């Protein structure tokens, strides 16, 4: 009887999580040139990511920068609620119904 | 206005030449030539209902003769047998190779360069009908419509061509008359559809 | 639904993807005022008496 | 007596749940000339693209 | 006695209802003409909408967007509750007056 | 005695109800020519409204936008919540006076 | 829009003309008139009482 429900439910968290799963890891975007790459590739406390001499003059901001992405499935967790509730009302364990 | 009147006023606008003739015909057909081979088409250049006859399949149907467009407020229509029809729909190719095989009723459609597309291939000989714009020596009208509806157009148009050969620095200024008869034609057609319509969202 | 076949084909697969259902609502009113009645008639230790 | 109202609900549910399945999706725009292309496809953590 | 009020209710209940079938469905306005089409059409979780060669440098934002549409209709709850209250108070079932 | 007072009540509420029946509708105000009309008569979900040649750079909000519209006249429910009090205090059923 | 203005901007056409009652404040001080009338009756006072 509730199986037609339960599918809508497992349909909703399968997109949510694969959608998640191409775009969450956090990338930037930017220009090889400008900068001196070793210092890039650095985990170090403090470090000065140099621009090289090419670009001794540049100003730091506009080189690179993290692409910013956002989840638009996640607000499916108000949709699963909704069905679990409908779904309580069929089978009747624990019901909203026959009470206020 | 007719061929004789257009002659005659080509004549006297650009500067009472009287030894011409047969040069003021050239250019005025090429005029209409060349205004054909540009992006505006107007609202006279649209052809009548045509249908074409095809044999099983053959899923590429040829082109009509003097296809320019696709009429936008028209579709190509499967005439089934009964008299009854459905619209095809028209989609990419790529998009369209899924359906190989499927049988059944032709359903989408795609153009290629010179050839409409069934996909879904018919296995029996159909019928199809579609409006479209063509050129205007092959409309099935008495007389040119350009005479009729772009007269001025076609005035200014050819002195241009003359005058630039003779090397008068007139012509920009003929350009810039049809440029701006062009662009009151267009402003027409929108009027003339747009007549006596209303719109509601959804 | 016609969607609905395209969908069952890609569970099939096994892909997800939505496919209609009526809301059950009036089967729980209807539930809920049975049991009422049940209770009230024949869920009683003696159910008739006299 | 309630499957005229019922029949609103539902609906209102399959309407709500058609149009979230068009468009919710993450989902680019971009030029393709600009870019490395082999770059924009890795999900590794921490990447340049170039 | 009470029915002159009802049919104020009916009213404001498909009025409402009318005008968000109209308007409700999340619809976009675009120029067809600078996007590769099939890539459009497309559910896949991460996909680029390719600007087409003729369009090659353009900027991404200006192409497609989507319109903006509310219900102003949407008030009439409000209204509904006074006249629901204002019915209580001809029939007397559960009334206002009597009572502070 | 209490007439004169009721009266002022259904001046109000039917002012209010005549002026929202008047405005509130949705309705959008646009520019005929720019647009493929058959498009914008559609209710699927997800639709393009494709525009036609000369407004490839026009502000898509010029275009198609929709019409403001509120209601002014939606206030006037603090004054009737006044003019029944004072009803309250004529007649004495249910009164504020006799303790505040 | 008409077609002699086909080009326009729809927003600047038509407008809603915007109206405020400044006389609508006019309620706090009925309440301050009423206590200075409970005062002089003494029909339910302030005074007397914190």
């Amino acid at each position: 009887i509730s199986a037609p429900m339960n599918d809508i439910l497992t349909w909703l968290f399968d997109s949510h999580m694969y959608n998640k799963r191409q775009i969450m890891n956090n990338q930037f975007i930017g220009d090889p040139s400008a900068l001196v790459v070793k210092d890039v590739e650095s985990k170090e406390p403090g470090k000065f990511i140099r621009l090289r001499p090419t670009a001794y003059g540049r100003d730091v901001r506009s080189i690179i920068s993290q692409l910013p992405v956002t989840d638009v499935t996640a607000q499916n967790i108000q949709d699963v609620q909704v069905v679990e509730r409908n779904m309580q009302r069929i089978v009747g364990v624990n019901d909203d119904v026959a009470g206020q | 206005m007719d061929k004789a009147t257009l002659v005659k006023t080509i004549a006297y606008r650009m500067g009472n030449v009287k030894g011409q003739d047969t040069a003021i015909d050239f250019e005025l057909a090429l005029s209409i030539e060349r205004l054909e081979g540009q992006e505006f088409v107007p609202w006279f250049l649209l052809s009548e209902n045509n249908f074409f006859e095809g044999t099983a399949q053959e899923n590429r149907i040829p082109v009509p003769r003097g296809f320019i467009r696709e009429y936008e407020e028209g579709s190509l229509y499967l005439r089934r047998v009964a008299g009854t029809g459905k619209c095809l729909i028209k989609k990419s190719q790529d998009q369209l190779l899924k359906y190989e095989g499927m049988t059944g009723e032709p359903s989408h459609y795609s153009l290629t360069n010179q050839y409409f597309r069934i996909y879904p291939v018919p296995q029996e000989d159909f019928k199809v009908e579609l409006l479209f714009y063509r050129k205007s020596s092959t409309l099935n009208v008495e007389d040119n419509p350009w005479y009729e509806y772009a007269a001025e157009l076609l005035v200014a148009e050819t002195i241009w061509a003359m005058l630039s050969a003779r090397r008068d620095k007139m012509a920009d200024y003929w350009k810039s008359v049809a440029a701006d008869q062009m662009r009151r034609l267009t402003i027409l057609d929108a009027e003339r559809r747009l007549a006596n319509q209303e719109i509601f969202m959804g | 639904n016609k969607k609905d076949k395209a969908a069952i084909e890609k569970w099939n697969k096994g892909d997800t993807d939505f496919k209609s259902l009526v809301m059950p609502y009036s089967y729980a009113q209807l539930m809920t005022a049975h049991a009422y009645m049940v209770n009230v008639f024949l869920n009683r230790d003696p159910i008739f008496q006299t």
